[PDB]
This record gives structure tokens, C-alpha cells and sequence, in this order.
């Protein structure tokens, strides 16, 4: 309810006031990275990690201890990424959307690395430092105990959206579908069916229980085959820094207080932007771009999330910025009427602006829907 | 590479303060 300034400080309290005292050695090598660090954080205390962070980066000469620390979270957070470890895999090209690996069980200590990854995360919340894994916002909202809704399907599997918008605005009994209360799963060539409700096996999907069939394959494609490894990596978050501590935060503000933010040049953002049934000239977007300049960068990067789905930028601008079928730039278009609100779709990057009447109605309704609604 | 993080902890502090 209040804002993320008040949000931080508080959570920056509870860590301060619930911090051991003294320091932790941590030695590590550029090469050996990820399991000098797998080892000797697995092997101490969850209370433990709570200490000051002492950096030990062998073969240069430690001076700046709060720069390695930088330095080592963010190398590796990116090191957690590697195929070798099979822990985690992307939704699309170009390593679009992360979402964990189902087939992750390869590893026989999937379970073990985890809960590794949930300590380290939860080791940069409680210092301060950011990290690039580049977990998704449904991912967060698991942390924060949200429920997954429908427009997160879009964000993580448009094609999956589709069919559940064809199944909800469509008489399926015309169109002559026999859907059950089932869904197979292949994880390693093994093929497994789950059942949605009790005894579905045998239920049909009709118009009646259809809006139920619809809130179970939501919930169950946002578990499926990683009920394990979720629950390995909460585990370990909660021990070392525990989970209620969230419970002010959204799924937004999660990501800034893991990422940090940048300052989005948007003499970058403006020409890198196409439309649809608009130009560049539309008295709309004219008013969108002065808007978007009078923001701070809090709400600037808050824009991002609610369009892209993610307050990271890629390394080549936003020229180079992906979706879910590739490079996809940044979009806005006429859809929506008068009363409506500015809706995304982080899938395509795009913002579904409705053609509002005037820049009061336009600055009034874009920041309730970029900071009220996902 | 540090360019990369040392931008995101500089812009986040100025915000917040
Ligand atoms: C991160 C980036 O690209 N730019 C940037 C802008 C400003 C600041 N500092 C303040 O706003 C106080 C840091 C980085």
C-alpha cells in the first residue's frame, strides 16, 4: 500500500537488526566459481550467511571488499545458468523467459543445487546486492505466495494463453472437442498424464465445468515438474533469510530489490519504439513520450516491467530487444477504448494504449494501471 | 563486466536517496 522507498527500508531494518555478528570467509577462483561457492555456502549455517560477506578472490589482491562482493554475486548469478548443471531452461529463443528445467532430475543433486540457488539469492536480499539470473515475475510471485493468474500464461507461454482463450470465448461443443480433467507430461522421454481433479480421468470439459478446467491447467502449468526443485529452493531462501520478510513486496518490486535498476535512456526507447494504427505524431503517443519524461526512474522501470516483463534491458539497447519469437521491439498500438486502461503483452512488448480523450486522462490512467495493475 | 552491475547499484541508491 505504501510505496517501495518505505518497503526497502523497512526490509533493510530486519536484516540489520537480525544480523550475526563478525564475518564469512569466501574464497573463490575465476575457474572454479560456481563449486567453490556450492561447497563452502552448502557446508555452513543458514544463520550463518547472515555475516558479512568476506570475498576471498584468489589470484588478485584484495582491496575493495564491497566491489568483489559486488563483483561475485553478479558472476555468479550468471554462472547458476550453465547447461551443464541442467537446473534451468528458457521458454523461448534467445533466452526468453527463464522457467526452471522439469527434466533437471538428470543432475541426481538437482534438489541439493536448489537449495544452494535459494541460499544465494536470499544471501543478495539480505546484503544488498544484485544478481542477473533473470528469474521471471510469476517466479517471484511464488516467493511472495501469489497465485499465478491467466495474463502470466501470456508471459511465459503465449501459445498455452491462446488455447485458453480459444476454450473460454469459444462453444467448444459446437466445434466438437473432447477435452478431460487430464494433461500428459514428457520429462526424459518418460510420458506422464496428471489429473486436474479428482477422479478427471473419465470428466469431459463441457460448458459447465469449463471455467473450472480453466483455473486448474493454469495452476498446473505454473507446477508442473518442478514441484521439487520450488520447493528445494524455498527451503533454502527461508533459511537464511525468512520468507514473511516479502510480504509487503509485489512481484515488481521483488525484481528491483534483486536486479537494481538503470537509467533508461530514452532518446534509446524513443526511436527503437514502432505502432500500430498510430504514428509517431498521434496527439496519444506525443502525450505517452512527454509523460515517460517527466517520471523518475522508480516508475520509468516500472513502465518496463508492466510491457516487457522485466526491469532488465539487453546489452544492445532497446534495439535489440527480444519476445517470445525472437527480436521484438517496443510497441504500442490503438487497442482499448475511452474507459478503459493501458493492458500489456510482455510476450510481444507491446502496450495496448487506448485512444484517450486527453494528456489529464492519459498521465491519470497509464501510472494507476503501471503501478495498480500486472 | 562491471560497468554492467556497478550502473545498477548507482542508479537503484539515487533513487532511494
Ligand atoms: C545505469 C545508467 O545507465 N545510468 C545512470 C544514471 C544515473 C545514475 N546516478 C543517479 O541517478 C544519482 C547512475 C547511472
Amino acid at each position: 500500500d505504501r510505496s517501495f522507498r518505505w518497503k526497502y527500508h523497512q526490509f533493510r531494518f530486519l536484516c540489520h537488526s537480525n544480523a550475526l555478528p563478525s564475518h564469512v570467509k569466501i574464497s573463490v577462483s575465476r575457474q572454479t566459481l560456481f563449486e567453490d561457492s556450492f561447497q563452502q555456502i552448502m557446508n555452513m549455517k543458514p544463520y550463518d550467511l547472515r555475516r558479512r560477506l568476506y570475498i576471498i578472490m584468489r589470484g588478485e589482491e584484495g582491496l575493495d571488499y564491497g566491489g568483489i562482493a559486488r563483483e561475485w554475486f553478479f558472476l555468479l548469478s550468471h554462472e547458476v545458468l550453465n547447461p551443464m548443471y541442467c537446473l534451468f531452461e528458457y521458454a523461448g529463443k534467445n533466452n526468453y523467459c527463464l522457467q526452471i528445467n522439469p527434466a533437471s532430475s538428470i543432475n541426481p543433486d538437482h534438489l541439493t543445487y536448489f537449495r544452494f540457488i535459494g541460499r544465494f539469492i536470499a544471501m543478495a536480499l539480505y546484503h544488498g546486492k544484485f544478481i542477473d539470473t533473470g528469474f521471471t515475475l510469476p517466479f517471484y510471485k511464488r516467493m511472495l505466495n501469489k497465485r499465478p493468474t491467466l495474463k502470466d500464461l501470456e508471459s511465459i507461454d503465449p501459445e498455452f494463453y491462446n488455447s485458453i482463450v480459444w476454450i473460454k470465448e469459444n462453444n467448444l461443443e459446437e466445434c466438437g472437442l473432447e477435452l478431460y480433467f487430464i494433461q500428459d507430461m514428457e520429462i526424459l522421454g518418460k510420458v506422464t498424464t496428471h489429473e486436474l481433479k479428482e477422479g478427471g480421468e473419465s470428466i469431459r470439459v463441457t460448458e459447465e465445468n469449463k471455467e473450472e478446467y480453466i483455473m486448474l491447467l493454469t495452476d498446473w502449468r505454473f507446477t508442473r515438474g518442478v514441484e521439487e526443485q520450488t520447493k528445494a529452493f524455498l527451503d533454502g531462501f527461508n533459511e537464511v533469510a525468512p520468507l514473511e520478510w516479502l510480504r509487503y513486496f509485489d512481484e515488481k518490486e521483488l525484481e528491483l530489490m534483486l536486479c537494481g535498476m538503470q537509467e533508461i535512456d530514452m532518446s534509446d526507447w524513443q526511436k527503437s519504439t514502432i505502432y500500430r494504427h498510430y504514428t509517431k505524431n498521434s496527439k496519444q503517443i506525443q502525450w505517452f513520450w512527454q509523460v515517460v519524461k517527466e517520471m523518475d526512474n522508480e516508475k520509468r522501470i516500472r513502465l518496463l516491467q508492466f510491457v516487457t516483463g522485466t526491469c532488465r534491458l539487453p546489452v544492445g539497447g532497446f534495439a535489440e530487444l527480444i519476445g517470445s519469437n525472437g527480436p521484438q521491439k517496443f510497441c504500442i498500438d490503438k487497442v482499448g477504448k475511452e474507459t478503459w486502461l493501458p493492458r500489456s503483452h510482455t510476450c510481444f512488448n507491446r502496450l495496448d494504449l487506448p485512444p484517450y480523450k486527453s494528456y489529464e486522462q492519459l498521465r491519470e490512467k497509464l501510472l494507476y494501471a503501471i503501478e495498480e495493475t500486472e | 563486466d562491471p560497468a554492467n552491475w556497478e550502473c545498477r547499484y548507482a542508479a537503484f541508491n539515487c533513487f532511494i536517496q
